[PDB]
Order: structure tokens, then C-alpha cells, then sequence
């Protein structure tokens, strides 16, 4: 079973005092704090054998690479993916996802084609989109929302044309905690000719994830979100179209001849995706973090969250005025209004007594447009959160309720 | 009405804890009176507060400066109506001339809250100095 | 004065054994070792006040957003470029040349300008370049060299011309050692209308840097050589020119809004290149090796270094069929090869001896080109280097030369 | 001529420290046949290896593989010799299934020096595959 008492006591932050109390971290959604076990790996890797990483001679230099390829190994093991060559590092979510838009999509998307989102996605998941949209000539069409935070999947067969290129969705929505039908909605693309990429920056630290059972052709997620260090990140890439996508930064590594007369040649895959000295401390980190979720098994974390998330639930009815956004099945994270108090006052208030809430439009603002206000108060309910913490919150929003 | 920057700062030094100058805070900028629906433009709004804010300047039928403000907000209308406080009855000039950083650090709002009001004085300011 | 005594003390890797016997690390040019003030900086902000750093609105987040202005700051200072606002976080010299071809390149470089580089230049600094020629089909013309390893300045009339746009020169060479200087390059590329853009890499940690002496447009540098952490970079630009470029990268806190319908404006400089979640630990990791080196003070390091230099010089030629590459007056690095031996050789045998060099052809594949060799052996002498470390290279030089 | 893979675990383990076998493997590159200038060509390059390495391997009259190579780096040529060694007289099915895993870990070669080696390792697999 799961036990959240032993869990917390690796955290350290989790003994903080907010403005005089103890501190309640409930924002673990837009960052999860991180055990002493992952902080102490990437201490213990910069001090007893940090090194270059680029298949050095001297043993300190062999040992990180190696190092370096035992975490990619191991993140390829986590989504269940095929071959560790169909891992890349980046910095994060939004930087894989514009990678994969500007090198698979500048070669696969021209005038009069069209990629499809959803309404619910987030702003590194319509960025660069948008920017790819604007340079080739394409069009940009958003599956809408009902009411309840769930995808209006009826309009699939009026957005999907033999011109489709690409479906870029969220697995897990970082506002409403909604999860679309990742496997239905791929078969749907697949059958005409566009592929998939998949924000799954906020499924992986809920449920397990495999990228062959979704068949989604790229998969993507950030480290600081799955209590790693952040600056690290993973992009999954099928290795039939990773092995054909051209180079995007350019310098040293990634490349195998560079000559002034001759021009330049790349590397093969994952490295021709990897520019300059990676982020190596960030690389054992987050590989240490890794280890320590499959260590405590993420169907556990999982119905402890779900429990949580109900307990959560029941508690928010006793709030008058309250108002949530999302479906009942939400996952990790509760977005709501108390009221017609704004959002900003609401979470001022939390925070000062200790509460840790996220407050505005989080990343998400076409997500807002639709449901008509300017800003939510999202709390996260993570591995680390207890019974006790949501009491506290119920606490808040009631006399926050009464003091305004 | 509003009291001003003397009463203001006394009354709020004698607030007892942080919660009464908070809803201290959000019932003075509930005090602002109603802006125009005309004012509530982009040309009249104001960024880097995280909310929506419109602050209007005009200077009356003398050199002295009227000022109207709103945010969907409590506590940014608070902090607008402050301001307003600290900012009150001067010329262009004088508004430009003042240092509103001793009552601020009198009252102690970076310690307990930052930027968005320093941008409402920024552009209060330039309005000042363009006038 | 200074120690080298006391300064080792705070590299717990300088106390590492490489294959049974000492380590004697002098590959900092491709890496430095990190003290454990970084490190320990890192690990205390994970450990007692880590949260999301978009302006949050609760303490913990609000804190972070102003550790990471405070050591933008720090980084401002340390350079001392006017504006904090003047600074960009990236990952590495790599992304952030990346980005300046990108950004500035598509807008400034039109068909039939052409751009200048050196014959030394890294390959983050070479790299860039030809792609950006290729997007807009400029010509890359290159600065030759001497063979004492210093730039052919005489060559400059014939490149300059009233369609050259940048001029692309690193300030220290990673391989020869060599300084060019970037003080008259600059006035004479700044009399032609063309900006220039300095890959300072291997600078910042053997002296002081003062961009607005050197008058430069861009200046790019890593922190992982800076005794800092990985995946963490600083490029500085000119306000002028930098509040001007299109934004890079798309994501969210680098967008003012982001609408599916009336398209997606921008934020300010700086955070317009920040997309996503930026590397926070290594940020604040970065500002502690900044705090770390301004307390030994640049201009001790550089007394030290300078003297470890001279006698690694003098002992070195007692080495029989050595030859070396670059001009006398060198920093940092020596790049070697023993007699006809391989490089590949003779960094493996010094590695079995405990000295950790690098081989090959160290991202510069156009010098080695230009020495006719296909590969080199380099040895740097960072500030913890000793002269015992020295004279332990010498002697492995002159076993690996009797044996072989 | 190279000896085989019996005797080279045999000479190998016989070496009383690591000098001896990093110049055992020098030497046993050194006892390679030179590469035909034809040969050392883009296309029969290696990457990977930290340094210029060459490889071609060709069935004979029969379906027996025959391979031969080169590298600047005279451990590169080496540990060439070495894997030549391990696959010597084999069909393309034959170095597919045949795991090398176990030799290295007997003549301890990735806890001493070991990625172009693998560079190596898998580019003669993938020739190997290609042809059967």
C-alpha cells in the first residue's frame, strides 16, 4: 500500500513555513517539489565525478556519458517506448514541442494543409502552432469544449481532411484535469494520413504512460513536473519519422563533419536533436526521480490520488458559492472560483495562511475565453498532499467566503 | 471619499494584523468611484498588474490632476485607490517631484504582498511628465 | 594574494582516484569542476524554497522569480553590461548563437550579404551560421590564420564590405589558447555596418569581461565552464538591438496574450526568449559560481593561471617531439601532439595515469584541417591546477613517448 | 596472422597488468593486412569511434564473411583486430545471433578504457543483418 506519511518525509521543502505557518504546497501542477533522494543524485554527480559528456577519453569523461545513456535508457523504460533512440533530451515540454514543430513540421506542413488542437491546450502546446501556421500557409483548427471540460469529439469528422498534417492534443490538461481519449482520437488521425503529438506533461506523474499503447508518434514531458530538477526534459519520437526529421540547433555534437568548403553533415538520431553540452546534472536528476516514482509504483500514487481528489471533492460542497471547472474524473488538479471574488484576491488570501495555490489564467487563456472569466484558482493534489491540507483549504475558501 | 496620505497611513499602521489591512486595502479601492464604461478602453489600460487595470489622468479646469481608476480586482482597486491617496491634489509637476517610497516602506507592501504596482506609478508618472 | 590550496579544498571531485591513482584534471576547457558552494546553493534552494517562478502569487514562487531576477542581475554586473535587461538565460553558447542567428539573422541577413568568421571558431560558432546562409542564402567568409595560431588581421580589407552584416569571433580559442583582438575587429566591423557577436566562452573564466569596453553587439557564454552548473548560458545583447529581435522560441510567459482568433503578441525583452519554465536550480546554481569566482577575484586567477601556464611551458620542453599549436602568449589550454602518436594514444595512456585530457578534434574541425592533423591532444590548466599535476603530464608524456 | 578467439582470451588474461594488454591490442592491430586505398573510403567509414575508422566486409566464393579495416588511433586498430578476432569465419546469421558480451566482460575492456567499440559492434551487426 501507500503510505504518505513516509512519502513526505522525503521532501524537505515540505517543512517550510509560509508567513508564519506551515507551508501547504498545493501547486504541484505548475512544479512538484523534489525528494532529498533526486537533489542528493545530482549533488553526488557533481561531486564525486562530473566531467564533459562527449565520449571523452579519460575514464571521469566515458563514465558520465555512459551515465547520460543509463537515464535515457531508463526515461525510454518509463513510457514503455521502443528503443532509448527515441528519447530526446530537451529543457522541457515547450521546447520539445517546438522542436518538433520546426523540424518535423517545416518539411511536413505547406500551404493549404491545416493542424488541429483542442481549446483546452496549453500555451506551449499553441505557440508554436501558430508560429509554424503563420510562416508555411496553414490553418489552425481548435476542437471545442463542452461545458464539462471534455472534448466536443463529434466535430472530429469536420476537422479532419485528407489535408490534416498533424493532431497536437493534451493528455492530461494542466486547468481542468480532463483526459481525452488518446488511443480513439489517434486511430481517428491515422486513418487520414496526420500524425499525433501528445502533451503528457502532466499524465506521467498520475498513471502510467506507454507510447506503443497510444501509438502516438511524438510524446512529450517536462522533468520539474515529475519531481526532477527542471531544465530537463523528455521528447519521444517514433524512430521511423526521428530517424528522417532534419537538424534544428545547430554547433557541436550533432554533428559528424563540419567543413567551411564542403559544407556540414549530421549526426545519426536522438544526438542529431541535442546542440552544444547538455544539461548533465539535470540528466542524473532527473533519472534519479524516475527511479524513486517507479519505486513507489504509480498505480499507488494513483489511487491515493484519486482518493484524495474524491475526499477533496466531497470537502469543496460545504464552500458556498464555490465554482469548479472541469469534470467530476478531473486528475491531480481542481480549478475553481469562489464566488464572484476574483481570482487573485482569493488566492492572496490562501497564501497567506500558508496555502499554495496557482491563481490567473495558468498558460491557458483560449481555455478561459470559453468559459467566461478572467482568471481560475487551480490547486494541485500531488503524492505528497494529505487529507489535512485540504481541510485546510476547505478552511480558507470558507473564511475567505465570510471576510468578503 | 477616500482619507488622505496622513490618515491613510495612520489608519493603516493601526490595523492590528495583516488581514484587516488587506480588507483595509480592498474597502478603499471599493471607495473608488464607478469609471466611465467610455474610460474602461484599452488606451485608458494598464499592464504588468496580472489583472486587468484602467487608469485615466486629466488634468482639471486648473494645472491639478484628477484621477480614475478601476481593476476587475479588489486589491489592485485598493492599491489604485492608495495611489490615488499618495497622489493627490498635485500638479503635474508635483506628482512628478514626490517620493511615494518612504510611505510605501512606512506601510510595508513589498514585504507583505510588488510590480504591479510600481507599474500603476510608472505610468502615472510618465503621465505626469508628458503633461 | 592567492592559494591553490584553499581553493581545491572546495572541489570535492579534485579528491576523486581515476584508475587507481589521483585524478589530475585538466580538461576544464571542455568542463569545469563545480565547488560545493554551487552545488550546495542548488541543492538548498531545492531543498528550502523551490516553487514555479512565474510571478506567482504565493511566497515561495514570488521568492524564486526574484532569486532568478537577483542572479540576472549578478550576471549583468559580471560582464557589466549596463541593463540587467540586457541578459537572456539559454542553455549554453550553443542555443544562445542558435538563437541570435535565428532571432536577428532571418531579419537582418538577406541574399547576397555575407558574414565573417575565423578559421578558429567552435562549431556553436560555425554552425549557426552556415544554416542561416542556407535559409537566406548569404556567403560565410572565414578570417585565415598563421601558423602561430594568430588571426591573418591583414586579411580583413578584402572581407569587409558594405553587405557584410555580422562578424561572428570567439574571444578566447578553445584549442590554441589565442586572444584575438576583439576591441579593433569591432570598431572596424562597427564602421561597416555590421554587428558583431562574441563567442567568450573559454574568456569569462581566466579574466575580467567588460562588454561595453568591448563595445560588442552579442556576447555568449556556458556556465558549466564557468564552475557552474549544466544546461545553463548567458547571452548578453545591446538593449538597442535586443528590443527590437522577433522572438525565438513560443511558449507561454513569453507571449502578453495568446489568441486563437486575433493572433498572439509579445512581452518585453529578456522574458520574449524565455519560453516555458526556465532552469531555476541552475540558474541559482549559476549565481553562486558567479559569487564564488568574484570572491577569488578574477585578477588573482588570472596571476595564477598565467603562472601555472609559463611553467607547464618551461617544463614541457624537456618532452622530445612535441609539438605544440598556438602562439606563446596562450590561456588556459595547451593543444599537443607526441611525435607522430595518435592522439587518441596518448590521451589513453595519460588517462591510465591519472590525468584526464581530451582528444580529438574538439569542435573545431577547420583548425585541425588548417594543422594537417586529423586530431590533437589538449591539457587545461584551470585556477585549482597544481604544478604537481603539471609535472605528473610531463612525466606520462615522456613514459608514453619511451614506450611507444 | 591474428590468433583466435581462444588463444586471444588466452594471451589477454595472460597479460600480468593493463600496459601489456593496451600494447597487446596496439600490437594486434599492428598485425592487421593493409587496407587497399580503394577501400578506406567514405564509404566504409565509422563514426562513433573518436577517430578515422575504417571497415569492409564482403562474402567470399561462399557465405563466409571476410572482413578488413583500419583506424588512425592504434588502440582503434586494436581493439578492429580484436572484434575481427571474435568474428572470424562466420556467415552473416552466425555474427547476428553470436552475443560478444561475455568475451569483453572475460578481457575486462569497458571497466579499463569502450563506446567506439560499440560504434564498431553494431555497424559490422547492421552489415551482417543487411545481408542476412
Amino acid at each position: 500500500i501507500f503510505s504518505v506519511d513516509k512519502v513526505r518525509a522525503d521532501f524537505p521543502v515540505l517543512s517550510r513555513e509560509v508567513n508564519g505557518l506551515p507551508l501547504a504546497y498545493l501547486d504541484s501542477a505548475a512544479s512538484a517539489q523534489k525528494p532529498s533522494q533526486v537533489i542528493d543524485a545530482e549533488a553526488e554527480f557533481y561531486r564525486h565525478g562530473y566531467a564533459a559528456v562527449h565520449r571523452g577519453i579519460h575514464t571521469l569523461s566515458a563514465q558520465a556519458t555512459e551515465k547520460m545513456e543509463n537515464v535515457r535508457k531508463r526515461a525510454s523504460l518509463f513510457i514503455n517506448a521502443r528503443s532509448a533512440e527515441e528519447l530526446v533530451f530537451v529543457r522541457g515540454t515547450t521546447e520539445g514541442i517546438n522542436l518538433v514543430a520546426n523540424s518535423w513540421g517545416n518539411s511536413n506542413v505547406r500551404a493549404g494543409d491545416n493542424i488541429i488542437i483542442s481549446q483546452m491546450e496549453h500555451h506551449a502546446n499553441i505557440v508554436p502552432w501558430q508560429m509554424l501556421c503563420a510562416r508555411v500557409g496553414a490553418e489552425l483548427r481548435v476542437i471545442p469544449l463542452n461545458p464539462d471540460g471534455t472534448l466536443q469529439l463529434e466535430t472530429l469528422p469536420t476537422l479532419f481532411d485528407e489535408k490534416t498534417r498533424l493532431l497536437a492534443i493534451t493528455h492530461v490538461s494542466n486547468v481542468l484535469g480532463t483526459e481525452n481519449p488518446l488511443a480513439e482520437m489517434i486511430t481517428l488521425a491515422h486513418q487520414h494520413g496526420a500524425k499525433v503529438l501528445v502533451d503528457g506533461a502532466q499524465a506521467v506523474m498520475h498513471h502510467p504512460v506507454d507510447v506503443q499503447a497510444l501509438d502516438c508518434d511524438f510524446y512529450v514531458f517536462s522533468g520539474h513536473k515529475l519531481y526532477g530538477p527542471t531544465g530537463i526534459g523528455i521528447l519521444y519520437v517514433k524512430e521511423a519519422l526521428l530517424q528522417e526529421m532534419p537538424p534544428w540547433e545547430g554547433g557541436g555534437s550533432m554533428i559528424a563533419t563540419v567543413s567551411l568548403s564542403e559544407g556540414t553533415t549530421w549526426t545519426k538520431a536522438p544526438w542529431r536533436f541535442e546542440a552544444g553540452t547538455p544539461n548533465t546534472g539535470g540528466i542524473i536528476g532527473l533519472g534519479a526521480a524516475l527511479e524513486y516514482v517507479s519505486a513507489l509504483g504509480l498505480n499507488n500514487i494513483a489511487e491515493y490520488e484519486q482518493n484524495l481528489m474524491h475526499y477533496a471533492l466531497s470537502q469543496l460542497e460545504s464552500v458556498p458559492d464555490l465554482t469548479l471547472y472541469g469534470p467530476q474524473n478531473r486528475l491531480g488538479v481542481i480549478a475553481f472560483n469562489l464566488g464572484k471574488h476574483h481570482a487573485y484576491d482569493v488566492g492572496s488570501f490562501l497564501d497567506n495562511y500558508g496555502i499554495a495555490v496557482r491563481t490567473g489564467h495558468h498558460c491557458a487563456m483560449p481555455l478561459m475565453a470559453y468559459y467566461n472569466v478572467p482568471a481560475m484558482c487551480r490547486a494541485s493534489l500531488a503524492m505528497y498532499n494529505t487529507h489535512e491540507e485540504v481541510d485546510r483549504l476547505v478552511t480558507g475558501l470558507q473564511r475567505i467566503h465570510r471576510l468578503l | 471619499l477616500l482619507p488622505d496620505k496622513e490618515k491613510l497611513l495612520r489608519n493603516f499602521l493601526r490595523c492590528a494584523n495583516w488581514e484587516e489591512k488587506y480588507l483595509y486595502i480592498i474597502e478603499l479601492g471599493q471607495r473608488l468611484p464607478e469609471l466611465r464604461d467610455e474610460d474602461r478602453s484599452p488606451q485608458n489600460s494598464i499592464q504588468g498588474a496580472q489583472s486587468q487595470v484602467w487608469i485615466v489622468m486629466r488634468q482639471n479646469a486648473q494645472g491639478i490632476i484628477e484621477l480614475q481608476g478601476d481593476s476587475d480586482a479588489a486589491i489592485v482597486k485598493g492599491l489604485i485607490a492608495v495611489v490615488f491617496i499618495l497622489y493627490d491634489q498635485m500638479t503635474p509637476q508635483d506628482i512628478v517631484n514626490f517620493d511615494v517610497r518612504p510611505w510605501f516602506c512606512k506601510m510595508a507592501l513589498t514585504q507583505h504582498l510588488s510590480q504591479g504596482l510600481e507599474a500603476m506609478i510608472r505610468a502615472i508618472r510618465a503621465k505626469a511628465a508628458a503633461l
